[PDB]
């Protein structure tokens, strides 16, 4: 009774802790997705600062 | 007049050149974030890896 | 040079709020990237509790 009992459980926590895994690195990689889509639009922004830099330092020389 | 007028400019000189060391220390400090984001995510695939063989025993 | 004045005034007060942002901005990051660094240590302790644990049988 008592084996059959731990293989039961050991069998059922088993694919219960494998789909827990998946779940977690599915998030990760909805995490990642989420990372080098902030890497582009950071950039972008960089480029927005360097451009508002560029007529800020127009502004300045016209005064 | 021409006392206040320089004492304007060198304000400001002073706060441009604070927005461009700050502008200059947000970029890197993003960068180093994220290149420390990517390196944690990076050992969590290692350990996604790991535990992938770990079942397969 | 009362305009050039005004002008000056208004530029330096535009340069004074860029500097303000800027700081806010970079203390955002900082906080940021204070909890992503934290979690990651967190992650690499955890892991060498889990090394010693595989090394323990």
């Amino acid at each position: 009774d008592i084996h059959r009992k731990r293989m039961e459980k050991d069998l059922n926590e088993l694919q219960a802790l494998i789909e827990a895994h998946f779940e977690n690195r599915k998030k990760e990689e909805e995490e990642l997705v989420s990372l080098k889509d902030r890497i582009e639009r950071r950039r972008a922004e960089r480029a927005e600062q360097q451009r508002i830099r560029n007529e800020r330092e127009k502004e300045r020389q016209n005064r | 007049l021409s006392d206040k007028l320089k004492e304007a400019e060198t304000r400001a000189e002073f706060a441009e050149r604070s927005v461009t060391k700050l502008e200059k220390s947000i970029d890197d400090l993003e960068d180093e974030l994220y290149a420390q984001k990517l390196k944690y995510k990076a050992i969590s695939e290692e350990l996604d890896h790991a535990l992938n063989d770990m079942t397969s025993i």
